[PDB]
């Protein structure tokens, strides 16, 4: 009957749909690879989708996925076993090298732009008319590391203009140079800003930006990456 | 403890975003509204501007007419009494015409005509508002997923009070406008068709509902988990993948064996949700038109 | 075996239990100590399911049913064939679930991300524990729990519901549903919004998150933003399930009469109780 028809039909629709959804989620990270970088023999039941091309705004070009994928940076890792499926140990300093939880991606050395073509994120001093509207204002507070030692002082807020969101705290270290600190990895207290991820002696390691009014997708990644990596690598210097 | 990212720690405010202009008629935009420091602790604080326009107004007007044609019926039920109105508010009901009138529009005001009027207002409110979601998207040169997704929802609502009552031969088969009354109608609708738990569409529909909860819980939590790498900025992550996306993909890969992309999971999102009322719609449309009792149908399959 | 960018992430550490012992992968999958725990609890609970099925004398999944002990056994232990099997399985299930959560934690650490996922999952676990542990214990017997069977669990739901009239009248159940519907609404919107920006009208450029924001401000005069809708989603969904757990934990414990009768309280408030007309006068 009709009902039987409909439901059998549906289970078929759903299958091609789960199929469509699966291939579309392969527009990246495939083909699969062996731990040595050579293409894996088994890529699964699913073929690669036909490329699609993205036309990116502000004449910043196009993106065609799937496409040739390349790390575009040396990975300082070494095998720890003779068979596949085991961890790869850092061969240097994971933080400095940018592997493990401290990893970063070779994105664009250009800032993300707002709908108009202006830099999406700007230091609040250069963002005309922006002010702290609610909560505790961080600017002027000492910055404390997990080792419970002062690493610097907050001397501005880097704000997202279209969203009116505080993205990073600009921090002034003992030598007068500043670093950016992601707003999701800091606890704004009443008499201090506490950073659980990094100990005071590691703030200097936070990668620097080439210009004082911009950050690029590459620098955001290196910075966010480095700070998150502290959780595992700063561990021996983090107290209670 | 570490910052969990549910509520913002600090609010900064700046000049109001009158938004993008593209092919939009700015004559029809409102002024920006106040800023809510409340809305600010969880999301943006900026209210407006909004786009009113011929279809916005029609929709809005019909929308209130729906809402009021019911309001006046309740008050009259209440014996025009404010004390009663408030005590008996869920008990009021505006019911369709008796099976007696079939699909005729001649039924009286106190006996069903009023229901037709209300529905009429609702019909216009929802379709115009639909047109609104398509146009608003066109004016900015955006895809129309929001309009096609909304259509899914309209599907179920259409089937419920317009397409099914019409295929059964009468307006009495439709849903009453009332709080406790539309619940009763629902419970009853199942009792009469041999228990909806035996309808394979109802069951499918529940799977996608439960799933929507499953997936949005899954997605919401992942993005917050990687916001420490600007994960919430999904469109540029799409255009240029970050360590935020890689960590997102690998978390789910290491956990359950496969993963999505930053664009993909959003495809998984719009379908899981749209399948709720699609499947739903079908389950209900076949109930009483083709299948009189799902238990009995369940025993044979046909 | 690896995605073109996975290797630099596959570094040692993050384990909660047992150091480097189980710190490794099997194909795409991460094992970890809890990898093993869940495998163990799962293999076990499945064999215990295959075993109930022979005592039942059916190899058909539409028929297999693993039922709790009867209302006579109270909160004591039942024989295998008479409910004991269901208790071991519940222990195994719970064991599987918790273990699966803790593995999520272990993966979280290795990747240096947030714990929001294991955290959200725990709400699901709490819902299941409400239906087979908290409620029954508070009620006084293991048989108030639902059976592990495809259709029988549906029977349990329908029967438990109707024991209190039309369950729609449970106030907590009302709010719980409201969240389920709203969450599905928000999921459809969010998904639709991002896609429409990333996949514009033909030949046009990918929209900006500033367009997406506008689109919504234009539609309903407000945009929650990208950190907002994600906070929203997590919340609605967690809430739906939180209220689901509440409607059940109160049902049969502190309220055992017909849910529809509980609304008399509103109506029997002294200021408008004896006043004529309407529906309730
Ligand atoms: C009875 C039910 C009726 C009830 C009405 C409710 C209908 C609600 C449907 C909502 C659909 C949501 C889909 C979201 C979506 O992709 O929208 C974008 C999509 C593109 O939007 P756009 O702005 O035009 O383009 C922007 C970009 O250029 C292009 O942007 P893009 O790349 O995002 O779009 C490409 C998109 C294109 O999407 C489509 O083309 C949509 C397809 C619609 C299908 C409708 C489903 C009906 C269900 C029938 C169930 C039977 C029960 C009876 O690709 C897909 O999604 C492909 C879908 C794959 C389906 C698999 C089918 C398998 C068939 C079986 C094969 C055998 C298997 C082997 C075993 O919209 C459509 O294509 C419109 C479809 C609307 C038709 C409505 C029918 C009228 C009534
Ligand atoms: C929480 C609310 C009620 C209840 C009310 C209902 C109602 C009402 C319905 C279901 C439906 C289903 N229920 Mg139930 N269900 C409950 C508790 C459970 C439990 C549990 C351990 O707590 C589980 C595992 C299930 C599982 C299931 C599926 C068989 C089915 C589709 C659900 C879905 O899409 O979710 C979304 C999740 C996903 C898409 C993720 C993937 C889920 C897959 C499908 C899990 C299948 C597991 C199953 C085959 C058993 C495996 C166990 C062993 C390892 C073999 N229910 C409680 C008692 N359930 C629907 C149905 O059609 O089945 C008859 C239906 O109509
Ligand atoms: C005793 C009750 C019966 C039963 C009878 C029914 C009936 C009858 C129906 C459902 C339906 C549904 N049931 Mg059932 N159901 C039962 C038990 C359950 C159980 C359970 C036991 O755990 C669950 C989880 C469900 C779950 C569900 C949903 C999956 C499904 C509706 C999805 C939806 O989101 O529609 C919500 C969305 C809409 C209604 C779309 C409407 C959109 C419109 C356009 C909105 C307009 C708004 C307007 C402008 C005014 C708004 C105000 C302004 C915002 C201010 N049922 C038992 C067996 N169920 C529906 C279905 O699809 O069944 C197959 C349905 O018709
Ligand atoms: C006749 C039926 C009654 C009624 C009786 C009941 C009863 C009784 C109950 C509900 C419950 C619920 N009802 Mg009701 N309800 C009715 C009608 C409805 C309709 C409606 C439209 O009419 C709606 C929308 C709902 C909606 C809902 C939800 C609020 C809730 C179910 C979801 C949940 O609890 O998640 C909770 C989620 C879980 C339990 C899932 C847990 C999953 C676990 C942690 C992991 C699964 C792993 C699995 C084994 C994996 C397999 C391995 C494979 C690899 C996949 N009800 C009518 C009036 N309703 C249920 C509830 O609130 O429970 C607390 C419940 O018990
Ligand atoms: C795909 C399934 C889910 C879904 C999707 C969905 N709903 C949608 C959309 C989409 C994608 C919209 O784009 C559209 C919207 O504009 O939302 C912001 C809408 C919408 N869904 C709404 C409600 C709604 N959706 C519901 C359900 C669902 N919507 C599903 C679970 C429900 C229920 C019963 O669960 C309700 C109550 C509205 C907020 C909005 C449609 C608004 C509308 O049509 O207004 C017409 C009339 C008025 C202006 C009345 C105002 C009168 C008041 C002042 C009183
Ligand atoms: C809290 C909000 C919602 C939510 C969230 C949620 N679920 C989650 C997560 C999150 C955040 C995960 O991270 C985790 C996941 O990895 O998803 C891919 C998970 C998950 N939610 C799942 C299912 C699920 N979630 C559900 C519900 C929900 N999940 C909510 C609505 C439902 C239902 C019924 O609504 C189901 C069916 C899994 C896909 C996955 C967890 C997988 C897992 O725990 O693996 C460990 C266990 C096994 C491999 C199998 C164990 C076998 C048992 C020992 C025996 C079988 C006993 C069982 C009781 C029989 C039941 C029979 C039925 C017919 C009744
Ligand atoms: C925006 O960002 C996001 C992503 O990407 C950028 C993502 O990908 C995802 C993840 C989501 C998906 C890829 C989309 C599709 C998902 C769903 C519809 C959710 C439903 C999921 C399932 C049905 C899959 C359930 C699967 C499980 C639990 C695993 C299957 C496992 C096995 C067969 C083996 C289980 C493992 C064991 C026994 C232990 C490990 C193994 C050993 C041998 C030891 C999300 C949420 C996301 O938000
Ligand atoms: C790229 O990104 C995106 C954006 O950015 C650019 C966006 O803007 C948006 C747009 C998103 C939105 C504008 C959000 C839209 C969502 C909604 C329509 C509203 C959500 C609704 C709710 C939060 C309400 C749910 C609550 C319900 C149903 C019940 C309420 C009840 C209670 C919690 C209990 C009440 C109790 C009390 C006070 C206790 C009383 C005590 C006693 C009686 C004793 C999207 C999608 C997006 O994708
Ligand atoms: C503030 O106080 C005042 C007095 C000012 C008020 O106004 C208060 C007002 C309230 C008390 C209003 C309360 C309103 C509610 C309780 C409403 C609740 C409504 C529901 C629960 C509705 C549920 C389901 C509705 C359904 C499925 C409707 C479907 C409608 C249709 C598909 C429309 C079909 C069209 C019809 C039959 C006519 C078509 C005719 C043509 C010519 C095309
Ligand atoms: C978006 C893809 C995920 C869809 C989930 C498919 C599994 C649902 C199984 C429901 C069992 C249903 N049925 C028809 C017997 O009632
Ligand atoms: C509709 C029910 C679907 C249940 C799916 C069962 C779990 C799926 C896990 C697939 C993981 C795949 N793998 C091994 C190829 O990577
Ligand atoms: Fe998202």
């Amino acid at each position: 009957d009709l009902a039987s028809l409909a439901i059998y039909s549906f289970w078929i629709f759903l299958a091609g749909l789960i199929y469509y959804l699966q291939t579309e989620n392969m527009r990246e990270g495939y083909p699969l690879e062996n731990e040595d970088g050579t293409p894996a023999a088994n890529q699964g039941p699913f073929p690669l989708p036909k490329p699609k091309t993205f036309i990116l705004p502000h004449g910043r070009g196009t993106l065609t996925v799937p496409g040739p994928e390349s790390e575009d940076r040396p990975i300082a890792l070494a095998r720890t076993a003779v068979s596949e499926g085991f961890p790869h140990a850092p061969t240097g300093d994971p933080m400095k090298d940018g592997v493990g939880p401290a990893s970063w991606v070779a994105r664009r050395d250009l800032p993300e732009l707002d709908g108009h073509g202006h830099n999406k994120i700007k230091p609040m001093k250069a963002a005309a008319g922006f002010h702290v509207s609610a909560g505790k204002n961080p600017i002027g507070l000492p910055v404390r590391g997990c080792d419970l030692e002062i690493a610097g002082k907050v001397v501005d807020i880097w704000v997202d203009i279209p969203e009116q969101m505080a993205r990073f705290l600009e921090v002034e270290l003992k030598d007068g140079s500043t670093r950016l600190l992601p707003m999701q990895m800091v606890k704004v207290q009443s008499n201090r800003v506490h950073v659980n991820a990094l100990s005071s002696d590691l703030f200097a390691g936070i990668p620097t930006i080439k210009s004082p009014t911009e950050v690029t997708l590459l620098e955001e990644d290196k910075i966010c990456g480095y700070v998150a990596g502290g959780l595992m690598y700063a561990a021996p210097k983090r107290k209670s | 403890a570490e910052y969990q990212n549910i509520f913002s720690q600090v609010q900064v405010r700046g000049p109001a975003d009158l938004g993008m202009t593209e092919d939009v008629n700015l004559a029809n935009r409102s002024g920006v509204g106040p800023f809510s420091t409340l809305l600010g602790w969880f999301g943006n604080a900026q209210l407006g501007p909004i786009y009113l326009g011929s279809l916005g107004v029609l929709s809005l007007f019909s929308g209130l007419m729906w809402f009021f044609t019911i309001g006046i019926w309740f008050w009259y039920q209440a014996g025009w009494n404010p004390a009663v109105f408030l005590r008996d508010l869920f008990f009021f009901s505006l019911e369709p015409p008796a099976p007696e009138y079939g699909l005729s529009f001649a039924a009286p005001l106190k006996e069903g005509g009023l229901w037709l009027i209300a529905s009429f207002f609702m019909f216009v409110a929802v379709w115009s508002w639909w047109g609104r979601t398509y146009l608003r998207a066109q004016a900015l040169g955006m895809g129309k997923h929001t309009a096609w997704a909304f259509l899914s929802a309209i599907w179920l609502w259409m089937v419920l009070g317009f397409i099914r009552p019409i295929l059964m031969g009468s307006w009495s088969e439709a849903v009453p406008y009332g709080i406790f009354s539309h619940l009763d109608w629902t419970n009853n609708f199942s009792l009469v068709h041999g228990n909806l738990f035996y309808n394979p569409f109802h069951g499918l529909s529940i799977a996608f509902l439960y799933g929507s909860a499953l997936l949005f819980a899954m997605h919401g939590a992942t993005i917050l988990a990687v916001s420490r790498f600007g994960g919430e900025r999904e469109l540029e992550q799409i255009a240029d993948r970050g360590t935020a996306a890689e960590r997102a993909y690998l978390f789910w890969r290491w956990t359950m064996g496969f993963n999505a992309t930053m664009e993909g999971i959003h495809r998984w999102a719009i379908w899981m949700a749209v399948l709720v009322t699609l499947t739903g719609g079908i389950g209900i449309l076949l109930s009483g038109t083709v299948v009189d009792n799902w238990y009995v149908w369940g025993q044979n399959h046909g | 075996a690896l995605l073109s960018f996975e290797r630099k992430y596959r570094v040692p550490g993050g384990t909660l239990v047992g150091g480097n012992l189980f710190d490794f992968w099997v194909g795409p999958f991460y094992v970890g100590f809890f990898g093993v725990a869940t495998f163990f609890f799962a293999a076990l609970g499945i064999i215990l399911i295959a075993w109930s099925a022979v005592l039942q004398g059916t190899w058909n999944p539409q028929l297999i049913s693993v039922y709790p002990p009867a209302l006579e056994y109270g909160l004591g232990g039942a024989p295998l064939a008479k409910g004991g099997l269901w208790q071991i399985i519940t222990i195994c299930a719970t064991g599987a679930f918790v273990s699966w959560a803790l593995r999520e934690v272990e993966i979280c650490r290795k990747l240096g991300i947030g714990y929001h996922i294991p955290f959200a999952f725990a709400f699901a676990i709490l819902a299941y524990l409400t239906l087979v542990l908290f409620r029954p214990v508070m009620m006084g017997a293991w048989g108030y729990a639902f059976p592990y069977g495809i259709w029988t669990h549906l029977d349990w739901v329908s029967n438990t519901g109707y024991t209190y009239g039309n369950f729609h009248y449970n106030p907590a159940h009302m709010i719980a549903i409201s969240f389920f519907f709203t969450n599905a609404l928000a999921l459809a919107l969010h998904g639709a919004l991002v896609l429409s920006a990333a996949n514009p009208e033909k030949g046009k450029e990918m929209r900006t998150p500033d367009h997406a924001a506008t689109f919504f401000r234009d539609l309903v005069g407000y945009s929650i933003g990208t950190l907002g809708i994600h906070r929203l989603g997590l919340l609605l969904s967690l809430s739906a399930v939180f209220f689901s757990a509440l409607c059940m934990i109160i049902t049969g414990t502190i309220w055992f009469d017909q849910w529809v009768d509980w609304w008399q309280w509103w109506v029997k408030l002294p200021w408008w109780a004896n006043i004529p007309g309407g529906i309730n006068g």
